[PDB]
């Protein structure tokens, strides 16, 4: 049959989609031919978000009790008002 | 009943120090809760940039 | 009819192209 130049030309296009999309994850730092290497299952929130929040919200109630305060009534110990 | 008893200096300490070694962490590949460096060591873009 | 090389190569390549995104997208992690 008589083929295509067309077909020709957008297989050569693919061909040089793949290997430009192989050289783009080489450059980033991956290796993207096989999917055994890449993650699975993958993973993008944080490590463990329950753990840190509770060392942050520990450390703030740590710093608002540590500081010593004039405990003379309890409404004169306050550090905001309303 | 899950009463934990921690201070300012001891707050910080885990603050500053929770991320260079993890005395509670596992010291064996294969686990997890691993150290904090190993975790960067496998982490995604995306986790490391909120991690950062 | 014979099918021509072409339809075939461009197959693959798309295939090819999905897994590289797949790829991809599990290494940014998504």
């Amino acid at each position: 049959q008589p083929a295509d130049p067309s077909g020709q030309q957008t297989s050569t296009n693919t061909s040089n989609l793949v290997t430009y999309l192989t050289n783009l994850g080489k450059y980033l730092g991956y290796d993207i031919t096989q999917s055994s290497k890449a993650p699975n299952p993958p993973y993008s929130q944080l490590f463990n978000s329950n753990v840190v929040q509770l060392v942050q919200n520990y450390a703030y109630n740590t710093f608002l009790g540590a500081i010593p305060v004039d405990a003379m009534s309890q409404s004169l110990m306050n550090f905001v008002t309303d | 009943s899950n009463a934990n008893i921690t201070s300012q200096a001891l707050n910080e300490f885990n603050m500053a120090t929770r991320r260079l070694f993890d005395p509670t962490a596992s010291n064996t590949p294969g686990q997890p809760n691993q150290q904090w460096i190993k975790q960067i060591n496998d982490a995604s873009p995306a986790t490391v940039q909120k991690e950062i």
